[PDB]
């Protein structure tokens, strides 16, 4: 179930 | 130079790369600040023109919700960016405890971001990085003021030219076509606006997977809906703008000057 979650930024692909 | 002699430290508010955001004090003034502290020794060519460009960016924007850049300050091996301190935190914590905010709310919260987004754009900026974690509240006093903050992926376009300017952003409001690692511009701001305007009416993203590869895929497919029971309340023409923000091609997306005129903004 979907979540209000604190996310990281990227500047280059995972 | 400047930020030694007149600037005092005092505690954390963030962490970056290779900087830190420190509460700090201009000692004659009495005034206080958010200085953003980049560590300087031994930067790559590249890092330092990403430097310069995230202080012009900084510096180019005046507008009542976007933070103010007060001095760019250059010393051995360190530079501050100076800006005005903000204490009502992310607008991700008040969304997390209020569960959700009401329509009215919501389209007032909305209609700042979209203010602040529209003169970017105007101004030839695209944020990149829009998300509840980069929105601050002016004060701790409920209907304060929405400021965007973080123009540390911030870019630079020439008009309307759209062009891959590279794969960044944060993964659950990344736009479709930089998932795709297709042409983008101002639109990808949109997109994350409409994931922020869905958050701000139920209190939970409208894409998430605990699989990254199976996130992109809902996003890039725009497999998102409105379940009960949260959406069972939430008025049709609020379904309406998330619906045209949350517009998978960028050319038929809504734009911030349009998003500002729709009725469930506009009219209210
Ligand atoms: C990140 C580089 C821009 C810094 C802008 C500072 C604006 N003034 C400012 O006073 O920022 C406050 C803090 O700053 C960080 O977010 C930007 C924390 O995550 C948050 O907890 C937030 O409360």
């Amino acid at each position: 179930r979907n979540k209000l979650r604190r996310q990281h930024s990227y500047d280059t692909f995972v | 130079t400047r930020f030694t002699e007149e600037y005092q430290l005092f505690e954390e508010l963030g962490k970056g790369a290779f900087s830190v955001v420190r509460r700090c004090v201009k000692v004659l003034a009495g005034q206080e600040y958010a200085a953003k502290i980049i560590n300087t020794k031994k930067l790559s060519a590249r890092d330092h023109q990403k430097l310069e460009r995230e202080a012009r960016i900084c510096r180019l924007l005046k507008h009542p919700n976007i933070v103010r850049l007060h001095d760019s300050i250059s010393e051995e091996g360190h530079h501050y960016l100076i800006f005005d301190l903000v204490t009502g935190g992310e607008l991700f914590e008040d969304i997390v405890a209020r569960e959700y905010y009401s329509e009215a709310d919501a389209s007032h919260c909305i209609q700042q971001i979209l203010e602040a987004v529209l003169h970017c754009h105007q101004m030839g900026v695209v944020h990149r990085n829009l998300k509840p974690e980069n929105l601050l509240l002016a004060s701790k006093l409920k209907g304060a003021a929405v400021k965007l903050a973080d123009f540390g992926l911030a870019i630079e376009v020439e008009g309307e030219q759209q062009a891959w300017f590279g794969f960044a952003g944060t993964p659950g409001y990344l736009s479709p076509e930089v998932l795709r690692k297709d042409p983008y511009g101002k639109p990808v701001d949109l997109w994350a606006c409409g994931v922020i305007l869905y958050i701000l009416l139920v209190g939970y993203p409208p894409f998430w997977d605990e699989d990254q590869h199976r996130l992109y895929k809902q996003i890039k497919a725009g497999a998102y809906d409105f379940p009960s029971p949260e959406w069972d309340t939430v008025t049709p023409e609020a379904k309406d703008l998330i619906n045209k923000m949350l517009t998978i091609n960028p050319s038929k997306r809504i734009t911030a000057a349009e998003a500002l005129k729709h009725p469930w903004i506009s009219h209210r």
